């Protein structure tokens, strides 16, 4: 949780946005990634080259 | 922290500053920030004032 305020702090976002939104932030992260298995399955021409 | 005082350092070299009220800046209050910690910040702008005046 360190290093994503690190990682705002090149976007010129300051580190108040992270600490103040951990749990949220967290939640989107886990929903994103969880998407990705089940569109590769889905989509059978994404691994085309 | 080295165990007893707190300090701010930057991250590429170690070099420990007394944090005072122009090294950092508020946002917000300390109930929602987790794993925040209690300490205090000696300020330079009064006790300078309270050198002088008292």
């Amino acid at each position: 949780p360190m290093q994503m305020a690190y990682r705002f702090n090149g976007i010129g976002v300051t580190q108040n946005v992270l600490y103040e939104n951990q749990k949220l932030i967290a939640n989107q992260f886990n929903s994103a990634i969880g998407k990705i298995q089940d569109s590769l399955s889905s989509t059978p021409s994404a691994l085309g080259k | 922290s080295n165990g007893t005082h707190w300090f701010v350092t930057q991250r590429n070299f170690y070099e420990p500053q007394i944090i005072t009220t122009d090294n950092t800046f508020v946002s917000g209050n300390c109930d929602v920030v987790i794993g925040i910690v209690n300490n205090t910040v000696y300020d330079p702008l009064q006790p300078e004032l309270d050198s002088f005046k008292e």
